[PDB]
């Protein structure tokens, strides 16, 4: 029930992630003067599709451990807290965000 | 450039394992910039272990050696 | 042995975080999770030993796979 | 100054690893057994920060062994519970 729909909104998404995988990978092979394969940009952009579902889980975990239903900013940065460099950057961008 | 709010958001409800939970606009934003880190950091690791080959291509098996490491250590 | 450090376990994350205070049986799950790092230390560390071709586990193979698990360890 | 005892850290690596380890191989365990630690202070803080209060809760450490991948889906922190914990403690949890 839905599951059609559904199968095309998850071919939706991966061509999308796989789309904007190739033109940041794009600005990556510029910077550092390589070719990057099609199958190299298509597993990039699986791998992605892949990872945003633990994104997504922990997200949610995070924000109902907040006995609350919709995520925001910090639940975000909990999410990047493991990576210090990662936290960094993105409390930097969410700083950016905070003052509009 | 980077992707797309609504490519996020759908993203992001497709693996939701409840009905009602939401992203709101600046936490879809965030997510943006992490999903376009995680992308650029796997194709510049990739990049590099092809260079330290001696290699201009970067090919799926240079994908597959960066990938385990990059896993670990992202989040 | 079949003892749990309580005292000992609070005292650590009291020298680490001095007015967070810990709750009811709390300091028991701590425990658990640090048995658990403890079995997947062992395990990466072993593993390294292996993989060196060595039958005993050393300094080197504990040190990297310190660094791995430490890493997988993080919240 | 505080720590988990040496032959603690011993007896429990030693009994899951089944394999020759040497003295200054254990000297890394307890190295690293103090940075778990470490860490795992900062984390629960977090946690019990994010949802508005100053004491560490149950729910912070299971939420813990979650991101740590130790509870999942298929494996519950009650079966972790009844699994790792000798007898007496884990009546104490349930």
């Amino acid at each position: 029930a839905g599951g059609e729909q559904r199968e095309l909104l998850i071919q939706r998404l991966r061509a999308a992630v796989h789309y904007t995988t190739g033109a940041l990978a794009q600005d990556v092979a510029e910077d550092k003067g390589v070719l990057f394969s099609k199958q190299t940009v298509a597993a990039i952009s699986e791998i992605t599709f892949r990872q945003a579902e633990n994104f997504a889980r922990d997200l949610e975990m995070f924000a109902r451990h907040a006995k609350r239903s919709t995520i925001t900013s910090e639940d975000v940065k909990l999410l990047a807290r493991r990576s210090n460099s990662l936290l960094k950057y993105i409390t930097q961008k969410s700083d950016e965000l905070a003052s509009s | 450039g980077g992707f797309r709010k609504e490519t996020v958001e759908r993203l992001l409800r497709l693996h939701f394992r409840d009905g009602r939970t939401r992203v709101n606009g600046d936490a879809l934003l965030l997510m943006a910039e992490l999903l376009k880190v995680f992308v650029r950091e796997a194709a510049a690791r990739a990049a590099r272990q092809a260079q330290a080959e001696d290699l201009e291509k970067v090919d799926i098996e240079h994908v597959e050696k960066v990938l385990p490491q990059l896993l670990l250590d992202f989040v | 042995r079949r003892t749990v450090p309580r005292g000992t376990l609070r005292k650590i994350i009291k020298k680490h975080k001095p007015h967070l205070r810990l709750a009811a049986n709390t300091d028991l799950l701590v425990h658990l999770s640090f048995l658990l790092f403890l079995h997947r230390l062992a395990e990466e560390a072993r593993t390294n030993a292996f993989e060196n071709k060595s039958k005993i586990i050393k300094p080197e193979h504990t040190i990297a796979a310190a660094k791995v698990i430490l890493k997988k360890s993080r919240g | 100054e505080p720590e988990i005892a040496s032959s603690l850290i011993k007896q429990i690596f030693s009994h899951y690893v089944k394999t020759p380890v040497t003295r200054d191989a254990y000297k890394i365990v307890e190295k690293a057994s103090e940075r778990y630690f470490k860490q795992i202070s900062s984390d629960l803080e977090a946690y019990s920060q994010h949802a508005g209060r100053k004491t560490v809760e149950m729910a912070d450490v299971e939420l813990l062994m979650r991101r740590q991948g130790l509870v999942t889906d298929k494996m519950p922190l009650h079966v972790l519970v009844e699994r790792h914990l000798p007898l007496e403690y884990r009546k104490l949890l349930i």
